[PDB]
């Protein structure tokens, strides 16, 4: 007869910081263009292998949102739902794929 | 994973930032263990323990001035000294 | 083997800090300028101990988190790495506010 | 003439990193400071702004800012090659 | 030794449990952490080689 | 994500001799045009172009780490485990869920 | 739970003003902990119980004793179920058993070693490590044992989880309980025998705990306690009181 509302932060939780516990199938977004001090001065950073904050907080510099991480939850085990969308533009004979060289006597 | 972050543990008392203290959260076996092997091989530095500041009842929140100066009343300049007398104030509550 | 039990009990587990116990941040002030101005969002502070600050060159600091800093080219002493501090002067003031 | 002199009273002040504790009077009363475990300040977040002026140099130089923070670990090891360590840091929240 | 540097960091882990346990963030100063500590237990005019 | 877009030129070898006649070097790859075995080879008319087409591939639900920290690593290699140089645009999303209960 | 008995007490009780003499963020931290209890795994503790009891049974040595709780642990946390947690509390239990049963044969054998035996329980049942004087307590509790030891006529019981101590003097038998003499002994073993704090503590002292320790310093040493707390200078009078 009592109105008991479900935990915030609770089994199926999303909790970031002291805001709200996001609920269940947040989404994350990975991005190469992020704006930060990461992978500017990393040596053998391409598109290929990056790094960046999936923090995207409005006020947060990304350099200093990447120092953050998230709890989905230690009550749950949670899977990502993983999609990808690359853009390529690759020549057909190069020397990265070995395809531009040939041996003949 | 482990079976503490699962629970409702608060932060400060599980990182030992307001915990209870080394003398108080370690079992009691451990405390004796790195009493004795103290000297040679000693553990004490591996269990964090934080000091914790009164925060009330000995701190003003008042505007209170933390350094006053105070001017000369009178000067009475003279060739072989210099007077100067003031009025050095200690309010009610203050201790100088 | 006592001790080995007796550390894997979840209540005495090892504990440790950084020395330092701060979070580093480098604002840039370029030559001619005798002013600055350092604004962060909204954070709890719950637990700050307080603020230490100098002012370093540049051309002396590495980029932070950096596999190879190209327009690194100083090797005398880092004063932000080791503790080769001698710019704490030519500090006029400083004013916090929190809100 | 000693209306043709100067004065230039100056300081030179190395390896200091000029410290201010997050005390109500300054003062050590703890590693967790007096104002830090404030309730006004603990859960009401604060946007705080550092207005500086400086000395102008002739070259860009940074300015070394450092917060004080709690950047705390404990090592959970349950079980035999079972490692675990949690981080978290008070100010600038890292872990959870 | 590339410490605070979250894009060439090392790896400290167990095999069963092969979760990376060794975080460094940019935003820290490990060697600078060293040098207070270090100043603090004990004079720094002692030349230890080692 | 590369394609082969087929295409059919409709008389090869003629404009082949169509291209190399104003090609300001005509013998350019016709060395030796009397000869009719080192004689430059006649183009084909079905042949392919390597297409580069955005692969937006979605790889299903995998398990995830309770803790992820804000500086991810996305890396994206071939079958020789080398990155490849030749991205210009690598988009990632994750939308975790929960698949059971760490508990009881 | 300090919390509990504050909120259910009188008004300024002294748990009531325990919470409120410590810092903000550690009665915070009582007040969080007491409102929602966090939740602990017995287990990871258990079989840590079971394998010392297998060692002290002497079914596995010592030096293979954290490989073998850590191969327990995988065995369990592979099958960690209601059925398995039982079994594991089953064999607890089995512990708990095995010592009793231990115990009662050195309740069979000479008098001096039943009541050493269960001044060892007794020793077991109660803290291990005080704060402040934590020499002064074990000085203490080695004095009590050989105490014990080399009176032939004392005798070590338990009335309800009351440790009492029994001395025949032939025609009385003085009985002093231990528990609630331990009990009283309790911040002042960091004592610093001064000025003030000798009349602070010594109407702290009840009947019970002063003859306790005046029966105790009969055999005291200055190389028990420290050499300037109020226990070691009280000892130090009692001693020669009983010799002289």
């Amino acid at each position: 007869l009592q109105r008991v509302m479900a935990p915030t932060g609770g089994r199926n939780s999303i909790k970031y910081r002291d805001y709200t516990p996001c609920r269940n199938t947040t989404k994350l977004f990975y991005v190469d263009n992020k704006a930060s001090d990461i992978d500017t001065y990393n040596k053998d950073a391409n598109h290929s292998n990056f790094r960046t904050t999936v923090i995207h907080n409005q006020d947060l510099d990304a350099d200093t949102a990447a120092t953050e991480s998230i709890q989905l939850d230690n009550r749950s085990c949670w899977g990502g739902d993983l999609k990808t969308a690359v853009r390529t533009n690759c020549p057909n004979v190069s020397s990265f794929f070995q395809s531009n060289s040939v041996r003949v006597r | 994973l482990t079976p503490d972050l699962t629970t409702a543990t608060p932060r400060l008392q599980y990182f030992h930032i307001a915990g209870p203290g080394t003398r108080e959260y370690l079992s009691e076996d451990l405390q004796q263990f790195i009493s004795a092997t103290g000297s040679y091989f000693d553990l004490k530095n591996k269990f964090r323990q934080t000091v914790v500041a009164p925060t009330r009842n000995v701190t003003t929140e008042k505007a209170q001035r933390l350094q006053i100066r105070f001017y000369p009343i009178q000067t009475d300049d003279t060739s072989t000294g210099y007077r100067v007398r003031y009025n050095i104030n200690v309010g009610d509550g203050w201790v100088l | 083997n006592q001790l080995e039990l007796m550390l894997r009990n979840a209540t005495n587990d090892q504990t440790f800090v950084d020395y330092l116990g701060a979070k580093n941040a480098l604002y840039s002030v370029p030559a001619g300028s005798t002013a600055l101005t350092i604004n962060i969002p909204a954070r709890t502070w719950e637990g700050m101990r307080g603020w230490s600050f100098t002012r370093i060159k540049a051309a002396e600091t590495p980029q932070l988190g950096a596999q190879y800093d190209v327009n690194f080219k100083y090797s005398g002493s880092i004063a932000y790495s080791d503790g080769g501090f001698y710019l704490s002067h030519t500090f006029r003031n400083m004013s916090i506010l929190f809100d | 003439q000693p209306g043709q002199v100067l004065s230039y009273k100056k300081f030179l002040c190395d390896n200091y990193l000029w410290t201010i504790p997050f005390s109500s009077d300054f003062m050590y009363m703890g590693e967790l400071t007096d104002l830090g475990q404030n309730p006004m300040y603990t859960n009401n977040s604060h946007s705080m702004v550092i207005n500086f002026e400086l000395d102008p140099m002739d070259d860009p130089t940074y300015v070394y800012m450092l917060y004080g923070v709690f950047d705390t670990v404990r090592v959970n090891q349950p079980e035999r090659n079972v490692l675990a360590m949690a981080y978290f840091r008070t100010p600038f929240a890292t872990g959870n | 030794l590339y410490h605070d540097s979250g894009v060439c960091s090392g790896t400290l882990n167990s095999e069963r449990s092969g979760m990376n346990v060794v975080v460094e963030l940019p935003d820290r100063n490990t060697e600078l952490s060293y040098q207070y500590m270090l100043a603090d237990m004990m004079s720094r005019h002692h030349y230890f080689a080692l | 994500p590369t394609y082969n877009k087929i295409y059919y030129q409709a008389a090869s070898t003629y404009v082949q001799r169509l291209e190399n006649s104003c090609q300001s070097a005509t013998a350019a790859f016709n060395r030796f045009p009397e000869n009719e075995i080192l004689k430059q080879a006649p183009p084909m008319n079905v042949s392919s172009v390597c297409d580069n087409q955005p692969a937006v591939v979605q790889q299903g639900v995998l398990p995830v780490k309770s803790s992820l920290p804000g500086l991810q690593r996305v890396l994206i290699t071939d079958d020789q485990r080398r990155p490849i140089p030749y991205v210009y645009k690598s988009i990632a999303t994750v939308q975790p869920t929960v698949l059971s209960s760490a508990t009881l | 739970t300090e919390v509990a008995d504050a909120l259910s007490s009188h008004a300024n009780s002294k748990d009531a003003r325990s919470l409120r003499y410590e810092p903000y963020a550690n009665r915070l931290i009582k007040l969080q902990t007491a409102m929602v209890p966090p939740k602990v795994d017995g287990t990871s503790e258990r079989v840590a119980e079971v394998v010392k009891g297998l060692a002290e049974q002497g079914a596995i040595y010592p030096d293979q004793m954290g490989a073998i709780h850590s191969d327990l642990l995988n065995r369990v946390y592979t099958w960690n179920s209601m059925g398995v947690q039982e079994s594991i509390q089953a064999l607890v239990n089995d512990v708990i058993h095995g010592q009793n049963k231990v115990l009662q044969d050195e309740l069979a054998r000479t008098r001096e070693i039943a009541n050493a035996s269960m001044l060892t329980r007794f020793f077991d049942s109660l803290y291990k490590t005080v704060d402040r004087g934590q020499r002064n307590f074990e000085g203490f509790k080695k004095l009590l044992r050989l105490f014990v030891n080399n009176v032939p006529n004392a005798e070590v019981y338990s009335s309800g989880g009351s440790f009492s101590l029994q001395i025949n003097m032939g025609g009385q038998s003085q009985n002093i309980n231990l528990t609630n003499a331990f009990d009283n002994l309790k911040d002042i073993w960091g004592a610093r025998w001064d000025a003030v704090n000798n009349p602070r503590i010594g109407a702290l002292l009840t009947p019970n705990t002063r003859a306790l320790l005046f029966f105790v310093s009969t055999f005291y040493d200055y190389g028990s306690m420290e050499p300037g707390s109020y226990l070691d200078n009280l000892m130090r009078l009692y001693k020669e009181a009983i010799r002289a």
